[PDB]
């Protein structure tokens, strides 16, 4: 290269755009999607779309289950607040905070409406994980420690064991289960792809509905925490926030009822004709 | 908007530019003196080395209770004292792992062991502490203090900002309150407010503990009567801003009166009632110093708050607004008050108004060794007993906080060296002096033992004394010059020059004539004292005279009436194979309707002892893992103090099972072993006794699990009669340490509980596989066994249920059940097409 | 059980008496030399020395090399002192110290000549690990924080990352190659044994020069540190301590020149008869 | 012996009983005014 200066690669360093965990899943798919179009122009004339529709919906639930599972948008609120930004300092920013609860986990972001407000960079994206492998009590205490903007703190002991209002065992239970059962929803996934490969058109059809219901079992097991978040307050300033039912949460269950009714069409079509 | 500071935390962090941590909840204890433990680290001085604490408080601290002060100190300061104490330091909260510092009643006590047996134990906990502290030598441990160390309201508020939301009603910058507007709301009932049972009567409910600021807040009507004032002068100032800024906000408006009412509980409990307890002004502010250390520490626990007790009385008059006393006799008894629920004397505004006034005017106890009946015989009790001694319970606290002794205490603070027992106190020597001798004796006359709290004791004879007036006079100036937020420090932009005056000359009188409107000609200038002109007079000097006596003793049993149920339910486990051998009993009915041959044994079956030996070691090496893990390394989570074998025979087996009933589908894989049949593999592992072996290995683990169940059924009895206190180390999560101490029942964790109710179906499924599949009723009918033999999809289903929801361990079953059900699921698929 | 007291098991929790990653292996190998010993009666009368011989040599070679390898007496030294004990205590103890180099880190044993002499239990037995997967910085300031011992302290700077003394890099650096010069003879020896399972004698008597070399390769790996430490000194008050070479080292030697004296043997052997 | 007293560390360890790191080698410089960075951090 060129080194006459100090340092040599005198340039900002970038950041990814997105989420890593679900690029990976986006660019897995579009290379398999990519690979059977190149065989496609090999295979017979008529059968093109039989196989092009059930290859392309076979790899869409595929990874649909897979990335609703490390998704964070299964109950998001959002609002436009007023807050205090740091220690030793009287100052007020204008941002807009969000939360975003997941299976494992909680994303909070802090965004600036003008992102330059006191001459920094107000664009914060924390999460705080309640998985069986983690504990959300000393990554609470070292994102205290290192010393984020007040009302991330705030809305991160929220979710906090032994808070007054009750959120953590409800959700790290719920989590808990609902993950258990998209796993067990892929694992059908996977050997209804197999039994349909070899000419089993029953159990195919019998396995695409369990690929359905354990879908919905997870909606069932998530869905018993709204009843718990609403009466507790999240006020920042003069904003409330209210949480709904996010993307993964409709995704889920449209992607379950195209499974069940994929499973009834297979079974009926295989008992008359 | 209007908020044109930096407002305060919650919990305290932040306070200080540098080190972050000070003054912060959960943060250690920084004491004075090193600590003086047994071995150094983390173990308590005990009964061989130091006297008995319950034959100690009954040789000094025992008397009569019509003692006046010296000084006529009045009831409501010794009950501003212990709310500004709670809003300082708590340590009260027991740790984790369980440990327990005992008290040993001796033999004959007429209080504790009226009916004269050997073996009275009085349950002591430990209590929480920081955990980078007790391992080593030149660190020793450390407790943790439970709220922030600033005096920032922190008894008002919270100590943060999830528990301060739970206390407004976010609606005129207002306080939650109840149907009456005078009160607080006792809605939130499961992770706010200690729930102690009341003494006297056993209730328990949460109905009647309004919600403070301070967990531990409704421990006695005078000390609720200190909340009730500060929740109504809150809910009076944030109402007063609302009728001049009428378009403020809601958080404005709390914000706003939050700093009024900080800077005048400041103002107050610093330059009114230090002056009064210590008879010593504190010097004059000087300025905010970013660089002291305001730290509490041990002793202060003992110099301020274990030494309020001997100024308490027996009972609290009640007084209208002008000079009139029988109940707005009509006096309340301290010790059936403790955790009383709803009081009827105390149910309206008018009647706290006139608690207010009548500890105003009432004269405290005497200072001195002396303490009343109502706290060293009928404290409420944390464990077991409902009443304890609170004096040998301060004693067993300074030792479990490794307090020092009185003569090095006395040292390391500059004080004057102490040489005989006539020393500690010369005028108590010359007027008494039969309790220094007694004293004496207890100790062997070793003045360089004699601790902390009974020296403190015998040296104050109308004020803290010299030892306990240096302790408390440095903590209060040290959290006043150290603390950033304090209403005189000019350069924090809370109040302008004029508001700091006018806060400077408030006090308590101006509070109780705001919140109670009454005439400030009905009370007394300084409240903290009552003079020979004040207002209303005292009836009489109230002694144990004519009061209601206290509710006796009775000890709590938790497996009361759990006696049947629990051997009904364990018959009944235990019937499940004789139902199960009458249903097979009633189908197949009506299905009907010399050494040389040793060796050469050996040289026969050489390959089926090498496999069977193999497989038992694999077996035997997973047991003796789990085994030695909860036998030599798990100390740390106190688990093998409630249950030692039983954890150990049931996480051994466990781990042996989850082996045995994985690898059990490896002699059913037909296909595979039939392609395996015809290979070098044939000269190491015999291949004809397949189904053989799926009988041992099937035989070999119902005789674990039979164990484990019976291992568990062992420990479900010990966690149904363990404290809570004890269960909420145990498994946090799912239980939760409140004032009640009471366990869940037994069918609770048998029928209400995932493994409990997974591990029943399980015996069931069990019971009813292994009788069909007998050769007794295999050979009799094959349909039955064949039904019945296609249990083990639910087994499966189920296994993999039970070790889900991690109680003791994460789950490890599905570790062992991949590779041999992907084997097994294989071989069956290749044996569909065929 | 019986449940009247608080606790309710009262007694003192136990320790395991010696090092777990060799009492693991003893009973191991302990094992299937009962298990073969049970097997034996089921064998002909003359080839039983033989195949009891060729098990047992076997098995032991297989189990030294396992055991050198996570031992920790490479380098051992030991000396009786007077020495200062902890933080504000003008007192000072009589201990017997002592160091224990492997190829991974270090142990450190401080014992008193009585066990009980300021009402404490001198007993210790530290470890330092600078494996490539640790880091010995982190592990110091640890147990820095938390207060030991002062000898036990200054013998652990002693290794210590940038120190006046380098034996950090060149301990680490010689420990590690030397442990993979034991993996690979360890895996030598599994080829050996299954090599001369089925008859291939020449392979198998090749094997076990390798199994030998190696060995003796990962001998003249931690023998380039002796000519480090001998500077540097190693004063506790009155006493110096020196170290010298402990019994992993000589096993080594031993079992490395066996199994080269076994493969000449096994290759003269298959030449001339 | 001789040393009746406790001799002094050299690297500053254990000199306050309770915060035992304050004067220590590596320790934190602590500012007397908040940083005034460009960005704040
Ligand atoms: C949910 O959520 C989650 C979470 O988040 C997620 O995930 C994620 O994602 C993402 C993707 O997208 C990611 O993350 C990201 O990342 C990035 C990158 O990283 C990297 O880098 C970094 C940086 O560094 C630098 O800087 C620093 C300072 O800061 C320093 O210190 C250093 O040294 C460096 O420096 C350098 O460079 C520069 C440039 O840049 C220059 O200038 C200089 O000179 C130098 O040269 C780093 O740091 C990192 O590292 C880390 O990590 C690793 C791994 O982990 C490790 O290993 C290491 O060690 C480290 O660590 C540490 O730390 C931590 C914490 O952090 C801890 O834990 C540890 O322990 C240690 O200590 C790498 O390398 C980044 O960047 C980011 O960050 C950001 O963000 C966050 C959130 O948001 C926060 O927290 C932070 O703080 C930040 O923020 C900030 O910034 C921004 C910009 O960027 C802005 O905007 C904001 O606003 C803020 O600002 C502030 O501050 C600043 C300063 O700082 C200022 O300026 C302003 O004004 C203001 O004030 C992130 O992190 C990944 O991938 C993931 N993961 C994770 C874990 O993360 C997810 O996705 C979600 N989900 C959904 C669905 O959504
Ligand atoms: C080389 O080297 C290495 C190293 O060492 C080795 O290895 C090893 O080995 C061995 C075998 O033999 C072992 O080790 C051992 O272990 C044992 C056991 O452990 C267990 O336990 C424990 C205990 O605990 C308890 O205690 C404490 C206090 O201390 C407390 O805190 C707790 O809580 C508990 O308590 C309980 O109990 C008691 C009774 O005991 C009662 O009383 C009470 O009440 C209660 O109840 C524990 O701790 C543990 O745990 C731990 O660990 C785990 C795992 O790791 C974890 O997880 C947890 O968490 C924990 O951890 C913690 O800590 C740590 C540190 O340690 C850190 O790291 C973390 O992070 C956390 O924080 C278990 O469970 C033990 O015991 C031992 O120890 C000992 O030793 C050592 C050394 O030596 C030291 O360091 C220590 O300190 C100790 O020492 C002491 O003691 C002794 C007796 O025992 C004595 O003798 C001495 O001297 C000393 O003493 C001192 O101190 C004391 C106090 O402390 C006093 O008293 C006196 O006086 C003085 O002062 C050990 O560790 C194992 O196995 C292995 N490994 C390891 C890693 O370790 C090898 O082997 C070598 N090599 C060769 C070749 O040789
Ligand atoms: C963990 C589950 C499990 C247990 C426990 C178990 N078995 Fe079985 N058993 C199986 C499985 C799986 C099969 C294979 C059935 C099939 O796929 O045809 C099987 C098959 C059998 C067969 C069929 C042999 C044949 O002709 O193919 C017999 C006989 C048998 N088991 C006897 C027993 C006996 C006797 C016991 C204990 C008393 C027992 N099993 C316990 C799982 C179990
Ligand atoms: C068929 C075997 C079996 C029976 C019967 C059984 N268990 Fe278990 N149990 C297990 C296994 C296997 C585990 C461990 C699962 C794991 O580690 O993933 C376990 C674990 C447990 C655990 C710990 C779960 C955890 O969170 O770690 C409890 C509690 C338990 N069993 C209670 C019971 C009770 C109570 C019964 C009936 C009285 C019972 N079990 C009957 C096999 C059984
Ligand atoms: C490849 C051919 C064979 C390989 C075998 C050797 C591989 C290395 C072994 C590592 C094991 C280990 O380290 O165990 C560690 C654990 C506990 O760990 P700890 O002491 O807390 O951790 C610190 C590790 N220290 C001490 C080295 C620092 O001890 C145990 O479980 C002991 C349980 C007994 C196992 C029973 C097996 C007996 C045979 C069955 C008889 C019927
Ligand atoms: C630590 C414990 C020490 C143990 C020492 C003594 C072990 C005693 C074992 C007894 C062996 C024996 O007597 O044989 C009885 C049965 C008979 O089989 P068969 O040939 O009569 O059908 O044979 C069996 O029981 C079979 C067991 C081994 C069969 C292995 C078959 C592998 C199956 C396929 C796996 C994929
Ligand atoms: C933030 O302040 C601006 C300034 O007046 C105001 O217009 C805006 O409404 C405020 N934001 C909220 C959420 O009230
Ligand atoms: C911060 O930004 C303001 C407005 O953009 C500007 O006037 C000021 O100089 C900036 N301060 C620094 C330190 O860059
Ligand atoms: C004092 O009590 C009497 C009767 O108990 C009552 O009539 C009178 O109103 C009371 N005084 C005040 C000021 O309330
Ligand atoms: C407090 O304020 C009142 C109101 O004017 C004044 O009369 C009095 O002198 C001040 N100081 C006191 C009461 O010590
Ligand atoms: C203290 O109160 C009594 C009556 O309770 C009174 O006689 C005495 O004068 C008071 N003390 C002083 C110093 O006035
Ligand atoms: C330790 O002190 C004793 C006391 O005199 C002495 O005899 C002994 O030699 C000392 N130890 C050493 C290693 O010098
Ligand atoms: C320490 O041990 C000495 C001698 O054994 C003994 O005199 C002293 O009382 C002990 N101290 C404690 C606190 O046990």
């Amino acid at each position: 290269a060129l080194g006459h200066t100090l340092p040599f690669y005198t340039g900002t360093k970038p950041t990814f755009p997105m989420d890593t965990t679900l690029a990976v899943i986006i660019t897995i798919f579009l290379t398999a999607l990519v690979t059977f179009i190149i065989i496609l122009p090999g295979i017979r004339g008529k059968t093109r779309l039989f196989w092009l529709l059930r290859v392309v919906t076979s790899l869409f639930i595929g990874a649909v289950i897979l990335a609703v599972n490390f998704s964070s948008e299964w109950s998001v609120g959002h609002v436009n607040a007023n807050t205090t930004y740091k220690a030793f300092s009287p100052k007020w920013v204008s941002v807009d905070v969000g939360l975003q609860i997941g299976l494992g986990g909680v994303n909070i972001t802090l965004t600036g409406t003008p992102v330059q407000q006191l001459n920094e960079t107000i664009n914060y994206n924390e999460a705080f994980a309640w998985r069986l492998g983690r504990s959300y009590a000393e990554e609470y205490a070292k994102a205290l420690e290192k010393g984020l903007p007040d009302p991330v703190l705030y809305l991160a002991e929220k979710f906090t064991p032994r808070s007054p209002c009750g959120l953590y065992n409800q959700y790290r239970l719920a989590g808990h289960y609902a993950s258990a059962m998209l796993w067990v929803a892929f694992l059908c996934w996977l050997l209804a792809n197999v039994m349909l490969s070899m000419p089993v058109l029953v159990y195919g059809g019998h396995m695409l509905l369990a690929t359905g219901l354990f879908q919905l079992l997870a909606l069932f097991f998530f869905s018993m925490t709204t009843s718990l978040i609403s009466p507790c307050p999240l006020r920042l300033g003069t904003a409330v926030l209210h949480t709904h039912h996010g993307p993964a949460f409709w995704i889920t269950l449209a992607t379950g009822l195209l499974c069940i009714l994929l499973g009834l069409v297979m079974a009926v079509a295989h008992r008359m004709q | 908007n209007s908020i044109s500071w930096e407002v305060q935390r919650f919990d305290g962090w932040y306070n200080n530019l540098m080190e972050h941590r000070w003054g912060s909840k959960g943060s250690r204890l920084q004491r004075l003196v090193p600590a003086s433990y047994a071995d150094g680290v983390y173990q308590p001085l005990k009964e061989p080395y130091l006297p008995n604490p319950r034959h100690l408080s009954n040789r000094v601290m025992r008397g009569s209770a019509g003692q006046p002060s010296l000084r006529n100190r009045t009831v409501l300061g010794v009950f501003f004292g212990y709310h500004v104490l709670s809003d300082l330091v708590s340590v009260e909260t027991p740790g984790c792992p369980a440990e327990f510092l005992n008290i040993y009643i001796p033999h004959g006590d007429p209080v504790f062991d009226p009916d004269k047996r050997g073996n009275v134990v009085l349950p002591f906990q430990r209590s929480r502490w920081d955990r980078n502290t007790g391992q080593s030598p030149s660190n020793p441990r450390d407790q943790s203090n439970q709220v922030t160390g600033w005096l920032d309201g922190s008894a008002i508020y919270g100590s943060s900002h999830s528990w301060s939301d739970t206390l407004r009603s976010f609606s005129g910058g207002q306080l939650a309150s109840g149907p009456d507007p005078a009160f607080p709301s006792d809605s939130q009932s499961s992770l706010l407010m200690w729930m102690a049972p009341d003494p006297s009567t056993g209730q328990g409910g949460p109905r009647g503990v309004y919600a403070f600021g301070a967990q531990r807040g409704n421990r006695e009507p005078f000390l609720q009567a200190l909340g009730l004032l500060w929740f109504r002068y809150h809910n009076l100032c944030a109402r007063k801003l609302a009728q001049e800024h009428p378009h403020w906000g809601d958080e404005e408006l709390f914000q706003h009166a939050r700093k009024r009412v900080i800077a005048t509980y400041q103002n107050i409990a610093m330059y009114e009632w230090l002056p009064s307890f210590l008879k010593q002004t504190p010097p004059e502010y000087p300025g905010y110093r970013p660089f002291l250390d305001p730290s509490i520490s041990p002793e202060f626990v003992v110099a301020s708050e274990q030494f309020l007790s001997t100024m308490v009385p027996s009972g609290v008059y009640m007084r209208n607004a002008s000079c009139h006393f029988q109940g707005i006799s009509g006096a309340l008894r301290v010790c059936n008050s403790y955790w009383s629920r709803e009081h009827p004397k105390l149910q309206r505004a008018e009647d706290v108004d006139a608690l207010l006034l009548g500890m105003a005017s009432q004269i405290a106890e005497r200072e001195d060794h002396v303490v009343v009946e109502d706290m060293q015989d009928f404290w409420p009790g944390p464990l077991k007993f409902s009443r304890t001694d609170y004096l040998a319970s301060c004693l067993q606290r300074g030792r479990d906080l490794g307090l020092p002794s009185y003569t090095k205490a006395r040292e390391a603070l500059g004080l004057s060296p102490i040489s005989h027992w006539q020393d500690i106190n010369p005028a108590l020597s010359r007027s008494n002096g039969t309790v220094l001798e007694a004293t004496a004796a207890l100790y062997n006359q070793d003045l360089s033992r004699l601790e902390l709290l009974p020296g403190g004791l015998l040296e104050s004879h109308g004020d803290p004394g010299p030892l306990f007036s240096t302790i408390v006079l440095d903590q209060f100036v040290r959290l006043r010059d150290g603390d950033r937020y304090w209403f005189e420090n000019t350069r924090n932009g809370l109040f302008s020059k004029e508001e700091i005056a006018e806060i400077r000359n408030t006090s308590l009188r101006d509070i109780l004539v705001a919140v109670t409107n009454v005439d400030p000609s009905a009370l007394q200038p300084n409240v903290f004292f009552w003079l020979a002109g004040d207002p209303c007079p005292q009836p009489s000097q109230l002694s144990a005279k004519g009061l209601p006596a206290c509710a006796p003793l009775f000890i709590r049993d938790y497996f009361e009436g759990s006696g049947f149920g629990f051997g009904l339910t364990i018959g009944t486990l235990c019937c499940f194979p004789l139902v199960s051998l009458l249903s097979a009993w009633i189908v197949a009915r009506l299905r009907k309707r010399t050494v040389q041959q040793f060796k050469r044994f050996i040289e026969n079956y050489r390959r089926h002892i090498g496999c069977v030996a193999v497989f038992y070691t694999i077996t035997g090496a997973l047991f003796l893992e789990r085994a030695y893990y909860y036998a030599f390394a798990a100390h740390h989570s106190g688990i093998t103090d409630t249950t030692r074998v039983g954890i150990i025979l049931s996480r051994g087996t466990a781990a042996s099972i989850s082996f045995m009933f994985s690898y059990i589908l490896l002699t059913m894989c037909r296909n595979l072993i039939t392609f395996l049949r015809e290979t070098f593999l044939n000269r190491y592992i015999p291949f004809d006794a397949a189904v053989d072996f799926h009988r041992l290995i099937a035989s070999t683990a119902i005789i674990l699990t039979v164990l484990h169940s019976a291992g568990h059924v062992v420990n479900v009895y010990l966690f149904s009669i363990s404290p809570l206190s004890v269960l909420s180390c145990l498994f946090p999560g799912l239980f939760h340490d409140d004032g009640s101490e009471f366990p869940q029942k037994y069918y609770w964790w048998f029928f209400q509980t995932v493994p409990g109710l997974t591990g029943v179906l399980l015996l069931l499924a069990l019971a009813i596989m292994y009788v069909f599949a007998s050769h007794h009723f295999r050979r009799r009918s094959f349909r039955g066994f064949w039904l019945t033999h296609h249990l083990y999809i639910f087994l499966y289903i189920l296994l993999i249920i039970h070790g889900s929801f991690a109680l003791i361990q994460m789950p490890r079953f599905h570790i062992f059940f991949l590779v041999p059900a992907i084997i097994y699921v294989g071989d069956k698929l290749v044996s569909l097409s065929r």
